[PDB]
C-alpha cells in the first residue's frame, strides 16, 4: 500500500481535530480539548488503491507556532482549516498557505482548503471569497462540516489525490 | 505545564492534559479509543531502558515525563485486496449486497470501497 503524510493545519477551535476524528472513527466530538500534537494512523482506500493515511493533527494555539516549521517540511499534503463562521479563521490560514510555500520553497505544494462547520446557519464567509483564495493559490476547495461529515471524505481523499500526481 | 507525552502503538503520538486527581488509565482512554485501541490490551512504560507502570498510576506522578504504550506478547494491520464475492456475501459495515468490493485477507473483514473509513483501525490474527 501507499503512506501518505498528511498535515491538518488551522486556527484554533475551526475543527481539524473534529474533521480528522470523523474521518478514522465516524464520531462527532462535540467537546473542544486543545490539540498539541496527535498522530493518527488509519488505511483507506481513494479510488481503488489501499492508502494508509498518517495524519498529523496539529496545534491551533499560538503558543506552539514554532511548531510549524517543523511539521511543514515532514508533511506531503496539507488541509488547510477554516471556520465558516469565523472570519478570523479565514485570513489566519491565508497566511498558514503563505508559510507552506515558502518553508516548502515551492510554488506547487499539495493543499486543500477547508471550509468547516458548514451545518451551522450563521456563516459570515461566501465560498465566493474561499474559492478567490483558493484559485489564487492554485488548490482545490471543499466545504466540510464535521458534524454532518458533509465532504469529509471529500476533503481527505482530494488532498491525497494531490499527493498521488504532484 | 500539565502535559505528558505518550507514544501509542502503530507507530502514533499524542500530548495529553492532565488534571490532579485523574488516573491513567483514564487520561490515556479517549486517545486509544479513537485508535481503535483498548487500554487493558496495552501495557504503558515510562522510557528512563523502560520502567512498567500500573495502569492505575495517577496521571499527576508522571507530568512533563514521556511514556509510551505497547501491545502485550500474543496482532494489528490491514491487508486489503480487491475482491469480487461470488458467494452470496453483504457488507459488514452497511450490510447491504456486496459483489465488487474488498477485503483483509487476515481479518476477513468484507465490505464496499465506499464503506472504506467505517472499518475498525486494528486488525486480528495477523
Ligand atoms: N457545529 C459544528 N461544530 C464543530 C464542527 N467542527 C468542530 N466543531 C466544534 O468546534 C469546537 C472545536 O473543535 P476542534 O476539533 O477541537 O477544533 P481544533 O481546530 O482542533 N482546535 P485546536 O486548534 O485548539 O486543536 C468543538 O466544540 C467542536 O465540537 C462542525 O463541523 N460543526
Ligand atoms: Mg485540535
Ligand atoms: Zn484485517
Ligand atoms: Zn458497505
Amino acid at each position: 500500500m501507499t503512506e501518505y503524510k498528511l498535515v491538518v493545519v488551522g486556527a484554533g477551535g475551526v475543527g481539524k481535530s473534529a474533521l480528522t476524528i470523523q474521518l478514522i472513527q465516524n464520531h462527532f466530538v462535540d467537546e473542544y480539548d486543545p490539540t498539541i500534537e496527535d498522530s493518527y494512523r488509519k488505511q483507506v482506500v481513494i479510488d481503488g488503491e489501499t492508502c494508509l493515511l498518517d495524519i498529523l493533527d496539529t496545534a491551533g494555539q499560538e503558543e506552539y507556532s514554532a511548531m510549524r516549521d517543523q511539521y511543514m517540511r515532514t508533511g506531503e499534503g496539507f488541509l488547510c482549516v477554516f471556520a465558516i463562521n469565523n472570519t478570523k479563521s479565514f485570513e489566519d490560514i491565508h497566511q498558514y498557505c503563505e508559510q507552506i510555500k515558502r518553508v516548502k520553497d515551492s510554488d506547487d505544494v499539495p493543499m486543500v482548503l477547508v471550509g468547516n462547520k458548514c451545518d451551522l446557519a450563521a456563516r459570515t464567509v461566501e465560498s465566493r471569497q474561499a474559492q478567490d483564495l483558493a484559485r489564487s493559490y492554485g488548490i482545490p476547495y471543499i466545504e466540510t462540516s464535521a458534524k454532518t461529515r458533509q465532504g469529509v471524505e471529500d476533503a481527505f481523499y482530494t488532498l491525497v489525490r494531490e499527493i498521488r500526481q504532484h | 505545564s500539565n502535559t505528558i507525552r505518550v507514544f501509542l502503538p502503530n507507530k502514533q503520538r499524542t500530548v495529553v492534559n492532565v488534571r490532579n486527581g485523574m488516573s491513567l488509565h483514564d487520561c490515556l482512554m479517549k486517545a486509544l479509543k479513537v485508535r481503535g485501541l483498548q487500554p487493558e490490551c496495552c501495557a504503558v512504560f515510562r522510557l528512563l531502558k523502560k520502567a512498567r507502570l500500573d495502569w492505575n498510576t495517577d496521571a499527576a506522578s508522571l507530568i512533563g515525563e514521556e511514556l509510551q504504550v505497547d501491545f502485550l506478547d500474543h496482532l494489528t494491520t490491514h491487508n486489503f485486496a480487491r475482491k469480487t464475492f461470488l458467494k452470496l456475501a453483504f457488507c459488514d459495515i452497511c450490510q447491504k449486497f456486496l459483489l465488487n468490493g474488498f477485503r483483509c485477507q487476515t481479518c476477513g473483514y468484507k465490505f464496499h470501497e465506499h464503506c472504506s473509513t467505517k472499518v475498525p483501525t486494528m486488525c486480528v490474527d495477523w
